[PDB]
DNA sequence: TTCTTAACATCTTAACTTTAAC
DNA sequence: GTTAAAGTTAAGATGTTAAGAA
């Protein structure tokens, strides 16, 4: 018979006893873990809490929206690390206090990408000012 | 101060977390005086 | 000093922009699908050994290949990250194989132990492997000691049941592993090359592991991985 | 020049250590040969010593000569022979357990040990002509320490015919006796665990004058009491089981013989 | 008080700097 | 301006043994 392709086999153990943040769909070794150090991978759990909870709250602090939020692994320099390309533009200064929600927000960063390729000097999707 | 927050063995979200809290100490002092 | 600080202020701004771009452009290459070195048929679990039932892993295991794991390994973390001697013993290998192998690494004050904990599980001691640590030139790297200067790390290999079929080839590898030091506690990645010399297609298990290795068809219980 | 080779940066403790002559004024040396340590009795033609030493051929395959565990089982040992010595035995992996409990009946415990890495002879002309004077036998390369340059020493490494991980090794289990008494006196880490001796194929069970001469220099120097000086003159504390001809009759030493 | 348990006991190599020629 | 000798230093999965917490 087969000698017992690891493929399949290993995406079905990884379904049964792995983590769940190691496996994605039925079978994926989820790579942008295990390049990433222990306690810090930013979870499509966590994508999707901080794309509610910027709605709702008061931006430019957060702390206030972490006391409500897991009060784990969701250090600040993070926050506003991964809130800029939500936003699509590096400064936060001029977008401060300010609620948008969330298909907007991709209108306003489809907008940034656009302007950053007219402009000729985008750097991976990140345009500065 | 400056190179030991610039080591390679250092990972760089904590690269950038050791050099936002200087950034804030600093700027705390310059609130002071 | 003010303004030679605040010239250090707008120095660390410059490192803001560097640094945020750096990361940006590294994320963006993650999103856009970078592979890290780790290998796409490695099973990993993140749970405490005393902790997680192995009941579990032992059904997966016949579900999914038929057949029971073919190599044990531990590092075992000693008590000299803590555990004790009798923890792990008291967890069940013996039902997590039936017929295969067992590498237990051992130090020089916990051998004696060691030989008795894999003598208690069913199986016999059949050979050991030494690692000797090697310098950038090639010397030996001797270190510490009581009697005489360490330079070895020992493992002991204990086999359960029978070992005559088509899988375990005999006479094949050495068993001292002349190698470089490379971390504070890291074993060379020779016993692995040894490992699957020793068994080919293969379902490993290795116990209390880290993230430097998470080979290929390897099944890699710990919990800081 | 040497310095760059491997094989020539292991083995550079050659050229520093020469085994003395043979002890003439009767009062260094001692000789109890005798049928069987088995056999004799024991206690009596010494006391209280501080190393011991069993040079053993064990036999593993029953076809191969030697001896097995039986005879470790009934050797006299008391506590008159040794009370407050290091017993030093020769030991495989086949029955490394057996030694472990037999020596623990009688309150030796394992403390460390000291292994010696095989680099084979035949397989450094073999690869000197894979690779190209080479034209001499391997004991010739044992005693002019004329070693063919090599710089991965990891493939050197004697053949072996084990059903297992194939054997390059020789180890050395070294057991304490505890009395918290009378304790023991010594210097620490005067001596490396490992070291690289060049040994012949097809006989890989025999180490040299030069590696006879490295042990018994570490059990000296980890036993510094025990040297003869002025005061071991009837108190020798050291002696070797199954002595062999070689390098046993010693200044401060008790070479128990085996007659057939 | 008693067994542990903190709490003390030294050797090789590879690199890095500093200084004396030359 | 270049090469070599001397001081330095940092690291390498040791252990017995006096002291003392239950
Ligand atoms: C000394 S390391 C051995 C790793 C191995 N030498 C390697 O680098 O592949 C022991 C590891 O076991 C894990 N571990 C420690 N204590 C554990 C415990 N109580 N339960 C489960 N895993 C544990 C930790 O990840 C630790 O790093």
């Amino acid at each position: 018979n087969q000698p017992l392709d690891f493929t399949q086999y290993a995406k079905n153990m990884r379904k049964d006893l792995s983590n769940q943040d190691i496996c994605l769909e039925d079978g994926a070794l989820n790579h942008s873990y295990f390049l990433t150090k222990k306690g810090q991978y930013w979870t499509p759990l966590n994508q999707k809490a901080l794309q509610r909870g910027i709605e709702l709250f008061g931006v430019g602090n957060w702390k206030e929206i972490n006391y409500d939020e897991f009060s784990g692994k969701a250090n600040i320099v993070e926050l506003e690390l991964r809130t800029c390309m939500i936003l699509g533009i590096n400064d936060i200064t001029e977008y401060y206090g300010k609620k948008i929600s969330e298909e907007e927000q991709e209108e306003i960063k489809k907008s940034n990408i656009a302007k950053g390729k007219k402009e000729n000097k985008l750097k991976d999707n990140i345009y500065q000012k | 101060t400056l190179e030991d927050i610039e080591n390679e063995k250092f990972t760089n979200l904590e690269i950038l977390t050791h050099l936002y809290n200087l950034k804030a100490e600093i700027v705390r002092r310059l609130a002071e005086q | 000093s003010k303004k030679g600080l605040q010239g250090l202020l707008q120095d660390i701004e410059k490192r803001i922009l560097h640094y945020k771009q750096l990361f940006f452009k590294e994320q963006n290459e993650i999103a856009n699908g970078k592979r890290s070195m780790v290998p796409d048929n490695s099973i990993p679990i993140c749970s405490d050994v005393t902790k997680l039932n192995f009941q579990a892993l032992i059904d997966a295991q016949m579900r999914h290949a038929g057949k029971m794991f073919d190599v044990i390994m531990m590092d075992p973390p000693w008590q000299l990250d803590s555990l004790s001697d009798e923890k792990i013993q008291n967890m069940p290998i013996q039902s997590l194989q039936q017929d295969g192998f067992i590498f237990v690494w051992a130090i020089n004050a916990k051998y004696r132990v060691t030989i008795k904990m894999i003598e208690n599980w069913g199986y016999k001691l059949v050979d050991e492997i030494t690692w000797v640590k090697k310098t950038v030139n090639g010397k030996i790297a001797k270190g510490h000691g009581f009697y005489l200067q360490h330079a070895k790390e020992s493992c002991l290999i204990g086999v359960k049941g029978d070992v005559d079929n088509g899988r375990f080839k005999k006479n094949i590898a050495s068993d001292v592993i002349f190698s470089e030091r490379r971390g504070q506690s890291q074993k060379p990645e020779e016993i692995y090359q040894y490992i699957n010399q020793l068994c080919p297609n293969g379902n490993y298990l290795e116990i209390f592991a880290r993230r430097n290795n998470l080979h290929d068809n390897w099944v890699s219980i710990g919990n800081e991985l | 020049e040497p310095g760059e080779d491997q094989l020539s940066l292991l083995l550079k403790w050659r050229s520093s250590y020469i085994p003395p002559q043979k002890p003439t004024n009767e009062d260094e040396y001692k000789k109890i040969i005798c049928k069987d340590i088995s056999s004799e009795k024991l206690e009596q033609h010494a006391g209280d010593v501080s190393a011991l030493f069993i040079n053993i051929k064990w036999k593993l395959s029953e076809g191969q000569s030697g001896k097995s565990i039986e005879d470790l089982k009934k050797l006299a040992i008391s506590d008159k022979l040794i009370n407050n010595g290091i017993i030093f035995i020769w030991s495989e992996k086949e029955i490394l357990s057996q030694i472990v409990d037999v020596l623990e009946a009688k309150g030796f415990n394992y403390i460390e040990n000291f292994m010696i890495n095989q680099l084979s002879a035949d397989k450094a002309l073999e690869m000197q002509r894979k690779n190209q004077w080479s034209d001499i036998t391997p004991e010739q390369c044992i005693e002019q320490e004329k070693f063919p340059p090599n710089n991965y020493v990891q493939d050197i490494f004697v053949n072996s015919e084990y059903s297992f991980f194939r054997k390059s090794k020789k180890i050395l289990l070294m057991l304490r006796k505890f009395n918290k008494d009378a304790q023991l006196e010594l210097r620490h880490q005067r001596t490396s665990d490992i070291f690289f001796d060049i040994f012949e194929q097809n006989k890989p069970n025999d180490v040299s004058k030069k590696g006879m001469e490295f042990v018994y220099k570490m059990i000296e120097t980890l036993l510094p009491k025990a040297n003869y000086s002025e005061e071991n003159k009837g108190a020798f504390k050291m002696m070797e089981l199954y002595a062999d001809d070689k390098s046993q009759p010693r200044k401060g030493w008790i070479s128990v013989y085996e007659q057939e």
